[PDB]
């Protein structure tokens, strides 16, 4: 009968698991291999994976005629009926139509993410799922959604190769119808303060905020920056304790902010405030702002605080 | 080589008698213990418990303990709960992941809402791990259930056990999901949550892990823009250039060739940090495999000649370092950076650009017919199909796109005088090839509001009419 060929291309273009292993256990009851599910990433084929794509439909008798030719997954989407005719030795114009519906099968089930921008291949399957095999058609002549209302019929049939005319106008109509200074800077240590930073950052980039992280190059992060978020980490004024000559980076960081008189919001995991007399004059006004305790639980309500606590 | 399969089936099979025989509430869970313990002593052998550790999980299957774990995990006790989902994060093997795919999924997915402790979470990040590598399918109904979520909260956590499989998971997420998982990813911002993971410095393999997802999340196209707006793509390369894939090699046994593949479109995704994690992976596995005899699965794939573009095209020091100690620890030469100075070259640098790319057949094709740099980039059809013996048109197509490749990276100083190929570039990235099918008509800036699609065709020779339709249309529309 033949449907032996058909479970095969059962497994190889399989999205589903159920049938996919009712027909991997029928190929293994009967008397011949079951086939490997083919990668989906078409442009990313070598020549390993042509040829196991030609081993599993039927097409073994060209392999060596791809193997000479070094026909990869971007030559194999761009072939033509004289590639075919001249270059491959298929000289039957059927068995060119069998490997033009073989390649119709392939070009449906493709994955075209390293070429697509614009998500042209939905653009396409929502109007008809035959016409996701022209998306290689549009993707490599530089289209998108952005250009289709300046395309014509000779740029589809030349450069696109859409070979069918009815297709063409059906793209065209479809085509011309309905197509037409950061504001948080986070201080932190070195050492235990990475992490909360790290997470404050994810959490006020998540509302909207854009937050920078990480004297010629920071200075001018601070002066931009409209808040200022200070990471109290369990030594955190380590290294800021007699620093009479202005060496550390948290130090130059506080005295920049203290100099800017921005909204200093400080976040305490586990540190104990600091005495003001063992401070340098340059920071101890840091010690009279409204902190805030950091919980690892219950972070949700803490940054709709820090949210009610900044501009 | 059989010793240890003969000691360690019948261990577990009074093992698994007792946890099917004894319903109690303490000890089930030492069964459990008892078949844990068995597990680790299995994995911990040197070259011989990986065959070994595969037919106990075949033997836990056969013998039915597989359900017997999936009903454990719905048991109201907490501490067999957690025992179990333990005993079950170390089995998920290929021939398991079908079965859990079968009918596991909807009871971790269960798991997946009770997000509070660390016993369950720690094992419930590497249940889903492993279950992100079966199938696009297991993918879209974990991702479209609540399966993405339990991960994306657990990236809060400064577990450094968790966060590794969280980082694993969506790495293997991202890498056998396709597009709509990716979307889903992405709309619903997974990008953002592993900039704790890439930055932390606690430990070395999770930064890496971190930007292995990111890297592999920044090669859809549709993606990259919202990838670069959250802003984890720049601890990449400073993390890659300061570590070594030796140390990291005998840190990790490393991958099978169907997990080899998913890090060779990496390198061709035209993106520095994915090509930077490839070029890293590929040289620290490809140093794992060069200590081992089997070199030979690189060039069953094909990441030799791309490691070899990378080489030979290269912008960056450091995934032309890798590359090249790469290409070191292989059994092949290393090439050379081609001069950029395209139509300054001689026939001497023609001819090493035809053994950089694979073209060793036509290199005395050239040497007869005189063939330097600027017979190069004025080359057709016909002279190859005539003059040249390059009778076939596929192997015609691979020398236009490897010319393609050459003339996208090519220095137009000693030819263009308006700064055309910067024009053609901010259009399109693809236009700038035909720089010198514009620069040698005498065309600049003050020309183009006075050429057709005939000038463009026959003397400038671009193809494609969709490209000049828009060179034509770009250049009458902003130029003056
Ligand atoms: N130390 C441990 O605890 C440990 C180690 C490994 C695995 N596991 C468990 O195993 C399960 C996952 O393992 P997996 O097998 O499904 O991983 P996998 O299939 O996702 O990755 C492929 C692994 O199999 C090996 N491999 C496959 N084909 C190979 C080939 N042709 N040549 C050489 N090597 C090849 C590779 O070395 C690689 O390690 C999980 O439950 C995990 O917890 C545990």
């Amino acid at each position: 009968i033949g449907a032996i060929q058909s479970l095969k291309r059962l497994v190889s273009y399989s999205t589903n698991g159920t049938k996919s292993a009712l027909a991997k256990r029928a190929l293994r009851l009967l008397g011949e291999e079951v086939p490997r599910p083919i990668l989906p990433s078409v442009p990313s084929w070598k020549e390993a994976e042509v040829q196991t794509w030609l081993q599993q439909i039927g097409f073994s008798k060209y392999c060596e005629s791809f193997r000479e030719q070094q026909v990869d997954g971007d030559l194999l989407l761009r072939l033509t009926e004289e590639e075919l005719q001249t270059d491959l030795g298929m000289k039957s114009g059927i068995t060119r139509k069998r490997f033009f519906r073989e390649l119709t099968e392939l070009k449906t089930f493709a994955n075209y993410s390293t070429c697509d921008r614009s998500n042209l291949a939905d653009w396409l399957g929502s109007l008809d799922p035959r016409f996701r095999q022209y998306t290689y058609g549009l993707v490599s002549c530089g289209l998108d959604r952005s250009l289709l209302h300046r395309v014509s019929e000779q740029q589809l049939l030349e450069d696109c190769g859409i070979h069918l005319g009815v297709h063409r106008a059906r793209i065209l109509t479809a085509a011309r119808e309905m197509l037409h200074t950061p504001d948080v800077f986070i201080s932190y240590r070195r050492n235990s303060g990475s992490q909360l930073a790290s997470l404050l950052k994810v959490h006020l980039q998540l509302h909207g905020f854009s937050v920078f992280i990480d004297e010629d190059k920071l200075i001018q992060s601070v002066m931009g920056a409209r808040n200022f978020v200070l990471v109290l980490s369990p030594g955190a004024l380590d290294k800021c304790m007699q620093d009479h000559d202005c060496k550390d980076w948290v130090h130059k960081e506080i005295v920049t902010a203290l100099s800017c008189g921005k909204n200093i919001v400080p976040i305490i995991d586990g540190f104990e405030w600091p005495e003001p007399q063992v401070l340098p004059e340059d920071m101890q006004a840091v010690l009279t702002f409204n902190g805030i305790k950091w919980s690892h639980e219950y972070q949700e309500a803490t940054i709709e605080k820090i949210i009610r606590f900044l501009q | 080589v059989q010793d240890a399969l003969e000691r360690a089936l019948p261990e577990l099979q009074q093992a698994l008698s007792a946890l099917k025989q004894a319903g109690g509430a303490r000890a089930v869970g030492a069964g459990l213990a008892e078949v844990f313990q068995l597990v680790e002593e299995a994995w911990l052998l040197p070259a011989v418990g990986r065959e070994v550790a595969q037919g106990l999980c075949d033997a836990i299957r056969l013998d039915g303990g597989l359900d017997l774990l999936l009903r454990l995990l719905q048991a109201p006790e907490l501490e067999t709960r957690v025992q179990a989902a333990r005993l079950l994060e170390q089995i998920l093997v290929a021939e398991n992941r079908d079965r859990v795919a079968r009918i596991g999924l909807g009871v971790i997915l269960n798991l997946a809402k009770e997000r509070e402790p660390v016993e369950l979470a720690r094992s419930v990040a590497g249940i889903l791990e492993h279950m992100f590598k079966h199938s696009e399918e297991t993918c879209q109904r974990l991702v479209a259930a609540g399966g993405l979520d339990a991960v994306l909260y657990w990236c809060r956590r400064t577990d450094p056990a968790l966060l590794r499989h969280c980082a694993l998971a969506l790495g293997n997420c991202a890498l056998h999901g396709g597009q709509a998982v990716q979307r889903r990813m992405v709309e619903k911002r997974a990008a953002e949550w592993l900039f704790p993971l890439a930055f932390s410095k606690e430990d070395e393999l999770l930064r890496l892990h971190a930007c292995l997802a990111v890297a592999v999340l920044a090669t859809n196209k549709e993606v990259e823009r919202e990838v670069e707006r959250s802003g984890t793509l720049a601890l990449v390369e400073p993390l890659v250039a300061s570590l070594d894939p030796g140390r990291f090699a005998r840190c990790l046994q490393g991958r099978g060739p169907d997990d080899l593949q998913r890090l060779v479109p990496l390198l061709d995704s035209n993106r520095l940090e994915a090509q930077c994690i490839g070029a890293f992976y590929l040289c620290a596995e490809a140093a794992i495999k060069s200590l081992q005899g089997k070199t030979k699965v690189f060039s069953d794939i094909g990441a030799i000649q791309s490691l070899k573009r990378l080489v030979s095209y290269s912008t960056n020091g450091t995934k032309s370092a890798l590359a090249k100690r790469a290409l070191r620890l292989l059994g092949e030469e290393v090439p050379r950076p081609i001069l950029p100075s395209v139509p300054s070259w001689k026939e001497a640098e023609v001819q090493t650009w035809l053994q950089q790319i694979g073209f060793s057949k036509y290199c005395e094709s050239f040497r007869e017919q005189q063939v330097d740099g600027d017979l190069l980039l004025r080359l057709t059809e016909e002279e190859l199909q005539t003059d040249l013996g390059m009778k076939s048109g596929i192997t015609r197509k691979r020398f236009f796109r490897e010319l393609t490749e050459l003339k996208t990276f090519a220095n137009y100083s000693t030819c263009d005088r308006s700064n055309l190929a910067d024009w053609l570039g901010s259009l399109d990235p693809r236009f700038r090839q035909y720089t010198y099918g514009l620069v040698s008509c005498g065309l600049d800036r003050s020309l183009l509001h006075r050429v057709s699609e005939q000038q463009l065709l026959e003397d400038c020779g671009i193809h494609l009419g969709v490209h000049r339709a828009r060179i034509l249309t770009a250049a009458r529309e902003m130029l003056h």
